[PDB]
């Protein structure tokens, strides 16, 4: 399972 | 033994010719088990191994949504990074991301990782301590400040240390049988005259797992030998690996050479002789 | 900034004439990811060729495995054609059951 949300924008 | 789970992401921009190509794949050790390809009609996270298929609709829905959100973030980042570097809009560019965790035989955390690249080069990475970032250049420095400011390390550590391992354990157990485990190399030697001078001896190692292996040649043992050929380890396509080492020997005098095979699956190192 | 792909052509099992098998073309170490890989039977494209999904190594270089069913004969010639931005032209690697 992947994380619930992605990292905030770079 | 110990295992790992990794997710791989690749977003490639094709300016003037559509939106970034997005490809994501999940790994348990060397086995691909899920995938997403922005070109696929389904637009869903798809199974790739028999043991992940039993997962219900709740699983696939949530994976699809979360993987799709990743691609959107990459899309935005591509624009942002091009901007950082002052690159032209016509150029194609790549973002690659890898994260995951390792666990021991007991299923406990060993380490977690997360690293990102831009055009095949280190961009930014989570340090071993899972608490600090390493920026590869002035541009990544910008991203670093953002990520620190947003406390992104904490929630990532919560995943790598928490959720990640918990699911790896589930996967390992679910597909323990089918998952590739220790397989001893099947070895043999071949002979190929180039002239009658002059012949090639090739030492084969087949159907072995894991990929880690050692093939070495000797003349008039115990005398180690270079001046030999050795192909890179290659996947057989069934979960196992292949490799061979070769040496050019005088039509003699073939019988004075020996091949030596080392693999964790063998009760003892093997010695082959023509 | 760019890297040309290594290429290996081989069978999943030891080649035996008239015996069903699998023909592989392993491409690795390349960048960027856009790559063209065909398996050939006597110069003609082989249809229904599958491959693993794009992945990469620690050094950020990509790798892929292409594969299709095939029954080797003594005369039939099999090969792998690979094209990539770093390639002046498509390189063809023949299948050799001894390598």
């Amino acid at each position: 399972q992947v994380p619930l949300r992605p990292m905030t924008y770079k | 033994g110990s295992h790992s789970m990794r997710y791989f992401f690749t977003s490639v921009s094709r300016p003037g010719r559509g939106e970034p190509r997005f490809i994501a794949v999940g790994y348990v050790d060397d086995t691909q088990f899920v995938r997403f390809d922005s070109d696929a009609a389904s637009q869903r996270m798809e199974p790739r191994a028999p043991w992940i298929e039993q997962e219900g609709p709740e699983y696939w829905d949530q994976e699809t949504r979360n993987v799709k959100a990743q691609s959107q973030t990459d899309r935005v980042d591509l624009g942002t990074l091009r901007g950082y570097y002052n690159q032209s809009e016509a150029g194609s560019h790549t973002i690659q991301i890898m994260y995951g965790c390792d666990v021991g035989s007991d299923g406990r955390f060993l380490r977690g990782y997360r690293q990102d690249a831009y055009d095949g080069k280190d961009y930014i990475a989570l340090n071993e301590d899972l608490r600090s970032w390493t920026a590869a250049d002035m541009a990544a420095q910008i991203t670093k400040r953002k990520w620190e400011a947003a406390h992104e390390a904490e929630q990532l550590r919560a995943y790598l240390d928490g959720t990640c391992v918990e699911w790896l354990r589930r996967y390992l157990e679910n597909g323990k049988e089918t998952l590739q485990r220790t397989d001893p190399p099947k070895t043999h030697m071949t002979h190929h005259p180039i002239s009658d001078h002059e012949a090639t001896l090739r030492c084969w190692a087949l159907g072995f797992y894991p990929a880690e292996i050692t093939l070495t040649w000797q003349r008039d043992g115990e005398d180690q030998t270079q001046d030999t050929e050795l192909v890179e380890t290659r996947p057989a396509g069934d979960g196992t690996f292949q490799k061979w080492a070769a040496v050019v020997v005088p039509s003699g005098e073939e019988q004075r050479y020996t091949c030596h095979v080392q693999h964790e699956g063998l009760p003892k190192p093997l010695t082959l002789r023509w | 900034i760019q890297r040309t792909p290594k290429i290996q052509v081989y069978s999943r099992h030891p080649a035996e004439n008239g015996k069903s098998n699998f023909l592989n073309c392993y491409v690795s170490g390349f960048h960027p990811s856009d790559i063209e890989v065909d398996l050939l039977k006597n110069g003609e494209r082989i249809e229904k060729v599958e491959h693993s999904d794009l992945s990469f190594s620690k050094d950020w270089s990509f790798y892929l495995l292409y594969y299709t069913e095939f029954t080797p004969t003594e005369k039939d010639e099999y090969a792998c054609r690979v094209n990539h931005v770093t390639l002046s032209q498509p390189k063809i690697v023949k299948w050799d059951r001894d390598m």
